[PDB]
C-alpha cells in the first residue's frame, strides 16, 4: 500500500515548549515603552 | 550625637587591644553597637554585632548578653522580624535569669 | 558546582537594554571568574553568544592547564580501579572528575563521568544528588529539555526511596524548571514552600530565590491567599531591602493588595526592569508577565463596580482615557476582562456573573455551544 505522489512534488525553496495563546505571539512589545511616555507626559500636565 | 562618638569608641577598641583585652573588646563593643544604634545605622551593628554574638558567650558574660538580644532583639525587631527578634528576647529571659544585671535592663 | 553567578553575569551582558553600568561590571566579573576558574569551554562559548574579547592565547593557557589537571584525576583513578575496597570511592574520585568538567564547565564530559559513575555502589546522595548536580548543568547552559530528562531521573530515583531533604532541593529544582518554562501555576506552590527551607549552594542565592517566589506568587495567587502566604511572609520579612528586587518587587504588590492605584504603574514599570529583564530564567517571559499584571488590576478596580467612568480609572492610574481605553481594548474582547466600554459617555460597566441572571445567559451560551458541536460529530458517526 505504497504510492510515490510524484504528481505532488514536496515543496521546493528559495530559501517554546509551552503551547501558546496567539497574544503569546501578539508579542507587539508596545507597552513597557509607550506606558512611560504615557505616564510622565500625562502628570507633566497636571 | 556625632560621628565622632563612634570614632572614639572605636579607638576604644584600638586600645582594648593596645592592651590586648578581649573583655573590653566585646565591652566595648556594646559600647560602639549602641553608638551604631544611634542612628538606626545598625546595618552596621549588624555586622558588629553579628560579630559580636559569639563574643560574650566565648566570655560568658552574661549581662552583655542579655545587653545584645536586647540590643540585636532590637535591632531585627526594628528589621520588621518579630519572629527572631521574640526569640532573641526569649533568649535573654533565660539568660535574664542566669544573668544578674541594673533594673533599668530588666524593664527593657 | 558551576558557581552560578558567572551564568547571569553573562545573560546580563547579552541583554541590550540593562544599564551598561552593570554590563560592564558584571563582565569584568565573569571574565575575573575565567581566570579563576582556568576556563576555556565558556570563552569560546561566551564570546560565540557575545558574538549573536577573545584572545585565544589566554584560552591556550586554560586549556593546558585544564589538561594537566583532567590528566591527574584521570591518572589517580587510574590508581583506583586496581584498589579493591575503592568501590564506593573510586566512584568518589571519579566525582571529583565530572565534577572537575563542572570546574571545566564541560557538558558531555561531565555528563557520561557521572552516568558511568553510577554503577558503583554508592548512597543515595550519589546516585541521586549526583544526578541533581548533572541537571544543574542543564540549567547552567539554558537547555530546558536535558533538564526535563534528568529530573525524570532524579524522580524515578526518589519515587523508589530517599530522603525529603533530597526531595526539598528537588522541588526547588523542578520549580524553578517550572518558571523556567510559561508554566508559572505550578511554581507557585513549589518555590513559595521551597522558602520553608532551601540549599543555596545548589545554585543561587536565597534572595533570587525569594524574588521567584514573590513574582510567580504575585502572579498566580488569589487576593486572600496573596494576603495569606506573601504579604505576611516570615521570610521575605527577614529580606526586604536585601537585594535590589525584593523592594521594588514588594513595592509593587504592597501597591496591589492595599488599592494604591496611583503607583502601581511605577513600580510596576520598575520591576519590568530591574527584576524581570535580568533575571535569565523570567526575561524570556518578560512580556507575558506584564500583560498579565495589567489585566488583574483593571480586574481588581473593577470587581466592586457595576458602573464607573473612565476618567476615574484614568485619573487613578495616571494616564490619559485614550491610551487607557486602547489598552482595555487588549483584554476585553478575549473575554479575560468582564468589562465592556461606553465611549459615547466615556462610561465603564461591568458585566460579570454573579447574578442569577448572568449565570442564566452564560450557562445558555455554553450549552448550546456544546450541542452544535454534539450534533455536528453526532451525524459524522451517524452515517459512517
Amino acid at each position: 500500500e505504497d504510492d510515490e505522489f510524484e504528481d505532488f512534488p514536496i515543496d521546493t525553496w528559495a530559501n517554546n515548549i509551552w503551547e501558546e495563546n496567539w497574544d503569546d505571539v501578539e508579542v507587539d512589545d508596545d507597552f513597557t515603552n509607550e506606558l512611560k511616555a504615557e505616564l510622565d507626559r500625562y502628570k507633566r500636565e497636571n | 550625637s556625632l560621628d565622632d562618638q563612634i570614632f572614639v569608641c572605636e579607638k576604644s577598641i584600638e586600645f582594648a587591644k593596645r592592651e590586648k583585652r578581649v573583655f573590653l573588646k566585646h565591652s566595648l563593643s556594646i559600647k560602639l553597637a549602641t553608638l551604631h544604634y544611634q542612628k538606626k545605622q545598625y546595618k552596621d551593628s549588624l555586622a558588629l554585632i553579628n560579630d559580636l554574638l559569639r563574643e560574650f558567650k566565648k566570655l560568658d558574660d552574661k549581662p552583655s548578653l542579655v545587653d545584645v538580644h536586647l540590643l540585636e532583639s532590637k535591632v531585627y525587631h526594628k528589621l520588621r522580624n518579630l519572629a527572631k527578634s521574640k526569640a532573641s528576647l526569649t533568649a535573654a529571659r533565660t539568660a535574664a535569669n542566669s544573668i544578674y544585671c541594673p533594673t533599668q535592663t530588666v524593664a527593657e | 558546582v558551576p558557581n552560578y553567578e558567572v551564568s547571569e553575569k553573562a545573560f546580563l551582558l547579552t541583554q541590550s537594554k540593562v544599564s551598561i553600568e552593570q554590563r560592564k561590571e558584571a563582565a569584568e566579573f565573569v571574565l575575573a571568574k575565567i581566570k579563576e576558574e582556568e576556563m576555556a569551554p565558556y570563552y569560546k562559548y561566551l564570546c560565540e553568544e557575545y558574538l549573536v574579547k577573545f584572545d585565544q592565547e589566554l584560552y591556550n593557557e586554560l586549556c593546558k592547564k585544564n589538561e594537566s589537571k583532567i590528566k591527574e584525576l584521570n591518572e589517580k583513578i587510574q590508581k583506583l580501579e586496581e584498589d579493591d575496597e575503592g568501590e564506593l570511592e573510586q566512584a568518589q574520585a571519579w566525582i571529583n572528575l565530572g565534577e572537575y568538567y563542572a570546574q571545566i564547565g564541560d557538558k558531555d564530559n561531565a555528563e557520561k563521568t557521572l552516568g558511568k559513575s553510577l554503577s558503583k555502589a554508592i548512597s543515595t546522595g550519589a546516585k541521586i544528588d549526583v544526578m541533581l548536580t548533572i541537571a544543574r548543568l542543564g540549567f547552567f547552559y539554558n537547555d530546558q529539555l536535558y533538564v526535563k530528562e534528568k529530573l525524570e531521573a532524579v524522580n524515578s530515583m526518589i519515587e523508589k526511596g530517599g530522603d525529603w531533604e533530597r526531595r526539598n532541593r528537588y522541588k526547588t529544582y523542578y520549580g524553578i524548571h517550572c518558571l523556567a518554562v510559561r508554566n508559572f501555576k505550578e511554581a507557585a506552590k513549589l518555590l513559595v514552600d521551597s522558602l520553608a527551607t532551601f540549599t543555596s549552594i545548589e545554585l543561587t542565592s536565597y534572595e533570587s530565590i525569594a524574588t521567584y517566589a514573590s513574582v510567580t506568587g504575585l502572579f498566580t495567587l488569589e487576593r486572600t491567599d496573596l494576603k495569606s502566604k506573601v504579604i505576611d511572609s516570615p521570610e521575605l520579612l527577614s529580606l526586604i531591602s536585601t537585594t535590589a528586587a525584593l523592594q521594588s518587587i514588594s513595592s509593587l504588590t504592597i501597591s496591589l493588595y492595599a488599592s494604591d492605584y496611583a503607583s502601581y504603574f511605577p513600580y510596576l514599570l520598575e520591576t519590568y526592569a530591574n527584576v524581570l529583564i535580568p533575571c535569565k530564567y523570567l526575561n524570556r517571559h518578560a512580556d507575558f508577565f506584564v500583560r498579565e499584571m495589567r489585566r488583574k488590576v483593571y480586574a481588581q478596580l473593577l470587581e466592586s463596580y457595576k458602573t464607573l467612568s473612565l476618567k476615574s480609572m484614568a485619573s487613578a492610574f495616571g494616564v490619559s482615557v485614550a491610551f487607557l481605553d486602547n489598552d482595555l481594548g487588549k483584554f476585553i474582547p478575549n473575554k479575560q476582562l468582564n468589562c465592556v466600554i461606553d465611549r459615547v459617555n466615556g462610561i465603564v460597566e461591568t458585566n460579570r456573573p454573579d447574578n442569577k441572571n448572568a449565570q442564566y445567559h452564560l450557562l445558555v451560551k455554553q450549552g448550546d455551544g456544546l450541542l452544535t458541536k454534539l450534533q455536528k460529530y453526532g451525524a459524522a458517526v451517524r452515517l459512517t
